[PDB]
């Protein structure tokens, strides 16, 4: 059950620096060549850095070499990513990453299995400014029922940069939730809804709260989601 | 760098039928050790990839029988021998074999269901909202199928234009229908000064244009 969590993702300026962590669990660290990934439209999935098991060695990928650095901290079963001299082609998901297999524990072994990934941390690197959402109520009503379902949410509205993250009730409501890919709005801030699908019936005898989570702005939001007698 | 081209980018695939997909190397991904490290990995919406078959054609713990890795040198195939409503998503190639590791472009399995109308939803703006002078207005189309949905916003039998936007989620790896949120946007003003807001739906699986509406201050 190796386990990697990555933190750090925020908005940058074009030509600052930013420093990403992935605590890793569930696995013996200092045994593990461990690694950067991105993703974006741009680069695609593209490999950035490695670092040997026993901290030593260090590669990285021609785009990011010069610019980034890779560190491990064993103690406190930590990677390391800090990103200098960020540019815009920088905006990705970074992903920590690492392998099962250690057989052969040396170059270039380490590049072949790569099948252990984070839940990777968004960085945008733009001219702009990070802003929390603003979380309203999607109310349920008769004009949001149809048949045997009912339907409710919360609208995320006016933040920057991505992501935000909703879960229902502390996640004890998983079944016919939809959160909906952000769009960006004339305003250059982003907004999207997360909804969920419930009984008809079930309108008027239970408490729905979406927790709503945007990092950049280190913002969280309860919302308690009412119905309109309508 | 090793370039991996994957073909095709867009893959329809009908629920219980095969799917192939073929990754090319700029180079044989023969390894000195005389081994082919040539990955496929699986990737969901908001989900990292995960790895399903290794070195050309071993499939990884927990992978189902359904997904088979082939191929040699430089021209590799993933197939699914029967596509699953959880088989939706993002495949890459990856090859470990000449560094650094490098991925394919992904290709996009959609898979093509049974035609399903989409449930329509209405919901007023908040008075929370309000109160900072603005309101949305959301029209949701729940779980439909094909993609392809038009909807349009009616303010008092105005046909509006230029002050929404839509969005529609990734397939749903469990029924394999789509949803999509429309999103009017006015001003505190613009909305205090009409009535009867309407969501008007035309999709494939509906007999007739569906309307769901409000009336102001009744919600």
């Amino acid at each position: 059950q190796a386990q990697l969590v990555e933190s750090g993702g925020a908005l940058v300026q074009p030509g600052r620096s930013l420093r990403l962590s992935c605590a890793a669990s569930g696995f013996t660290f200092r045994n593990y060549a461990m690694h950067w990934v991105r993703q974006a439209p741009a680069t695609g999935l593209q490999w950035l850095a490695v670092i040997t098991s026993d901290g030593r060695n260090k590669f990285y990928a021609d785009s990011v070499k010069g610019r980034f650095t890779i560190s491990r901290e064993d103690s406190k079963n930590t990677l390391y990513l800090q990103m200098d001299s960020l540019r815009g082609e920088d905006t990705a998901v970074y992903y920590c990453v690492t392998q099962r297999d250690n057989s052969r524990d040396y170059f270039p072994h380490y590049f072949h299995d790569m099948d252990v990934w984070g839940q990777g941390t968004t960085v945008a690197v733009s001219s702009a400014s990070t802003k929390g959402p603003s979380v309203f109520p999607l109310a349920p009503s008769s004009k949001s029922t149809s048949g045997g379902t009912a339907a409710l949410g919360c609208l995320v509205k006016d933040y920057f940069p991505e992501p935000v993250t909703v879960s229902w009730n502390s996640g004890a409501l998983t079944s016919g939730v939809h959160t909906f890919p952000a769009v960006l709005q004339s305003s250059g801030l982003y907004s999207l809804s997360s909804v969920v699908t419930v009984p008809s019936s079930s309108l008027g005898t239970q408490t729905y709260i979406c927790n709503v989570n945007h990092k950049p702005s280190n913002t969280k939001v309860d919302k308690k989601v009412e119905p309109k007698s309508c | 760098d090793v370039v991996l081209t994957q073909s095709p980018l867009s893959l329809p695939v009908t629920l219980g039928q095969p799917a192939s997909i073929s990754c090319r190397s700029s180079q044989s991904l023969v390894y000195s050790d005389g081994d082919t490290y040539l990955n496929w990995f699986q990737q969901r919406p908001g989900q990292s990839p995960r790895r399903l078959i290794y070195q050309v054609s071993n499939r990884d713990s927990g992978v189902p029988d359904r997904f088979s890795g082939s191929g040699s040198g430089t021209d590799f195939t993933l197939k699914i021998s029967r596509v699953e409503a959880e088989d939706v998503g993002v495949y890459y190639c990856m090859q470990g074999s000449h560094w650094p590791p490098t991925f394919g472009q992904g290709t996009k399995v959609e898979i093509k269901r049974t035609v399903a109308a989409p449930s329509v939803f209405i919901f007023p703006p908040s008075d929370e909202q309000l109160k900072s002078g603005t309101a949305s207005v959301v029209c949701l189309l729940n779980n439909f199928y094909p993609r392809e949905a038009k909807v349009q916003w009616k303010v008092d039998n105005a046909l509006q234009s230029g002050n929404s936007q839509e969005s529609v989620t990734e397939q749903d790896s469990k029924d394999s229908t789509y949803s999509l949120s429309s999103t009017l946007t006015l001003s505190k003003a613009d909305y205090e000064k009409h009535k009867v807001y309407a969501c008007e739906v035309t999709h494939q699986g509906l007999s007739s244009p569906v309307t769901k509406s409000f009336n102001r201050g009744e919600c």
